[PDB]
């Protein structure tokens, strides 16, 4: 088979963990513990399969301490992504399910490591396209590992060479221009920055945005039109003023007004030092 | 409730079956077959072995804190009080294996969404009976429980070979609605324009959703954006653009000439963008389309089994 492709019957597929916006995750064994994500795209055209393999060639070279290790892929019995299995919980589970009480020095450090990993992804010209706290893991309660980046080719089913892109999974982290799906390239470094802005919101508030709105279509419409944005007054009192400012810059409605990650990482690192 | 003799007979039989059902436990179910999947859930036909009953079991996987989960399970228990000929019966809601289960009566006709695909288009005289059932279901939920449906659409109107038409998936749990808003997305929407903008006009938005659903079932096609010209004489937009269209464009309408003037007026009154000028439930119940439909003899069970391929 092909480079970094795992042949049929090498992964022992174990328990089903759950499914998200574009696949279903299983715990597996393959030279250690792995997560195996069975892609929703089960029936891929030769053009789609080729563009997916080209994308895998990129992703497999993205090695960094804050990036979940890309381990391989399978085409038989079905299309699948094999990644490092994370011990412990995603940041989403810690913040919103376990309600782990982190101190502020450690919230800042989680945001620092995430910005560190995002900085690397963008240095390698990779748009994450799906940053959210479910895709940030606190591995062994220490290191931040960002997962589920790239993979644009399988986040939409293909009709020949053209693919229609539709919103999938949670919308809370999507920039206004991602929601609208109107520009030529809705996804950009800046739309990742926005998503990071929302992650900052979760870290500094303990809450998902739009907690007072239970109508998803109202959120889609109003965020998309720019009429609605996270309530920054839910930020907790011990959040450094500079972190609130950085958050607001990441969440700017107009993508061109958002900073990039070298500047974001530099701000968090400065804040971490000028902090009790 | 009002209830003809046959409706009170079936309602009583359902309560009788429900007494056979004690506590619902995952081990007591046996999968029969899949009934369908939404964008946040999956529904199976199942046998409840202790009771012998067949039910439809909806499973929802939500990654939520246990306090919120427990509140959702508490709120769903109100479904034990939702007994109406126009409401899908309910057996139980519980949590197990990371999954919220909602166990309801199995409707062998499926949803009107499925039925619409098999029918092509649903005839006006059938749509009259559907409207009566939806109006009456929404009235039951609002008057007897203060419940607002919040998700009226063809896939949530269920039918069966006895000819019953019943509402399901209504907003008995605002916690469940909120958790699902955070976790999934649709590809289309039946949300009213005023709620898209954050304005709350009680059940006026369910009436908007109904009107939209009636247009879709009449013409055989989700009606946002309107059909283009020659498309109509044979008689894909992303989620955000659909919502923007609902808010900023005139509402859909039935084709003229193809449908009675009463039916056209009935859906027009439902689809007024101004939620106060929109008809309410009391006004729809005496609308000419409904008065006419209520007096027509329509073999709804016959038409449904015929459409689906089942026997009588
Ligand atoms: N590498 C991993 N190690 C351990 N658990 C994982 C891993 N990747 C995903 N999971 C879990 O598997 C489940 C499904 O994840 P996933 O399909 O990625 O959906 P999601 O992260 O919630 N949203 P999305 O990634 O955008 O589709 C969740 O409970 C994750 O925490
Ligand atoms: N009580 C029932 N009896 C029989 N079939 C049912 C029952 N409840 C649901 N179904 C079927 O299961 C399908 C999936 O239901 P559901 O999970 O609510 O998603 P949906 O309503 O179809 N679409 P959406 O709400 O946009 O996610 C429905 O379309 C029906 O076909
Ligand atoms: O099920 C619901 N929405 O559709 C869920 C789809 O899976 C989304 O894809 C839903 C939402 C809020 C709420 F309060 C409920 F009680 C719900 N379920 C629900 C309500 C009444 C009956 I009788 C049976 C049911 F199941
Ligand atoms: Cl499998
Ligand atoms: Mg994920
Ligand atoms: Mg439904």
């Amino acid at each position: 088979s092909d480079d970094w492709e795992i042949p049929d019957g090498q992964i022992t597929v174990g328990q089903r963990i759950g499914s998200g916006s574009f696949g279903t995750v299983y715990k597996g064994k393959w030279h250690g513990d792995v997560a195996v994500k069975m892609l929703n795209v089960t029936a891929p055209t030769p053009q789609q399969l080729q563009a997916f393999k080209n994308e895998v060639g990129v992703l497999r070279k993205t090695r960094h301490v804050n990036i979940l290790l890309f381990m391989g892929y399978s085409t038989k019995p079905q299309l699948a992504i094999v990644t490092q299995w994370c011990e412990g919980s995603s940041l989403y589970h810690h913040l919103h399910i376990i309600e782990t009480k982190f101190e502020m020095i450690k919230l800042i450090d989680i945001a620092r490591q995430t910005a560190q990993g995002m900085d690397y992804l963008h240095a390698k010209s990779i748009i994450h396209r799906d940053l959210k706290s479910n895709n940030i893991f606190l591995h062994e309660d220490l290191t931040v590992k960002i997962g589920d980046f790239g993979l644009a080719t399988v986040k939409s089913r293909w009709s020949g060479s053209h693919q229609f892109e539709q919103l999938s999974g949670s919308i809370l982290w999507m920039a206004p221009e991602v929601i609208r799906m109107q520009d030529k390239n809705p996804y950009s470094f800046q739309s990742d920055v926005y998503a990071f802005g929302i992650v900052l919101y979760e870290l500094m508030t303990g809450q998902l945005p739009y907690s007072n709105i239970n109508n998803r279509d109202q959120i889609i419409f109003m965020v998309g039109r720019g009429y609605l944005s996270p309530d920054l007054s839910k930020v907790r009192s011990n959040c450094p003023k500079a972190m609130k400012r950085l958050m607001a810059e990441c969440l700017k409605k107009k993508r061109d007004e958002r900073p990039l990650f070298p500047q974001i990482l530099a701000s968090i690192e400065l804040l971490a030092r000028s902090l009790p | 409730l009002e209830l003809d003799e046959q409706q009170r007979k079936r309602l009583e039989a359902f309560l009788t079956q429900k007494q056979k059902v004690g506590e619902l436990k995952d081990d007591d179910f046996e999968k029969i077959s899949e009934l369908g999947a939404g964008n946040g859930g999956v529904v199976f036909k199942v046998s409840h072995k202790p009771s012998g009953l067949v039910m439809a079991r909806k499973l929802i996987h939500l990654e939520i804190k246990p306090a919120i989960r427990n509140q959702i399970i508490r709120e769903l228990q109100v479904l034990h009080e939702c007994n109406s000929p126009y409401i899908v019966g309910f057996y139980g809601a519980f949590y197990s294996d990371g999954e919220i289960s909602i166990c309801m009566e199995h409707m062998d006709g499926g949803s009107l969404d499925q039925v619409l695909k098999k029918a092509g288009r649903i005839p006006e005289q059938i749509l009259g009976k559907v409207s009566i059932a939806v109006i009456k279901g929404l009235t039951y939920l609002r008057e007897k429980h203060k419940i607002m449906h919040r998700d009226v659409k063809p896939s949530n109107i269920l039918v069966n070979s006895r000819g019953e038409i019943k509402l399901c998936d209504f907003g008995v749990s605002g916690q469940l609605i909120d958790a699902m808003a955070n976790a999934f997305v649709g590809t289309r929407s039946y949300m009213s324009p005023e709620r898209l903008q954050g304005t709350h006009y009680s059940v006026q938005s369910d009436i908007w959703s109904m009107g939209l659903s009636l247009v879709e079932m009449a013409v055989g096609r989700y009606p946002i954006p309107p059909p283009d010209a020659k498309e109509l004489e044979l008689m894909p937009m992303a989620i955000f653009e659909l919502l923007d269209y609902i808010v900023n464009e005139p509402p859909p309408k039935l084709p003229s000439g193809v449908f009675s003037l009463e039916f056209q007026d009935f859906v027009n009154k439902c689809l007024i963008k101004n939620p106060a000028e929109r008809a309410d439930l009391k006004q729809l119940m005496v609308h000419a389309f409904i008065k006419r439909s209520d007096a027509e003899e329509v073999d709804f069970a016959g038409w449904l089994c015929s459409t689906i391929g089942l026997n009588q």
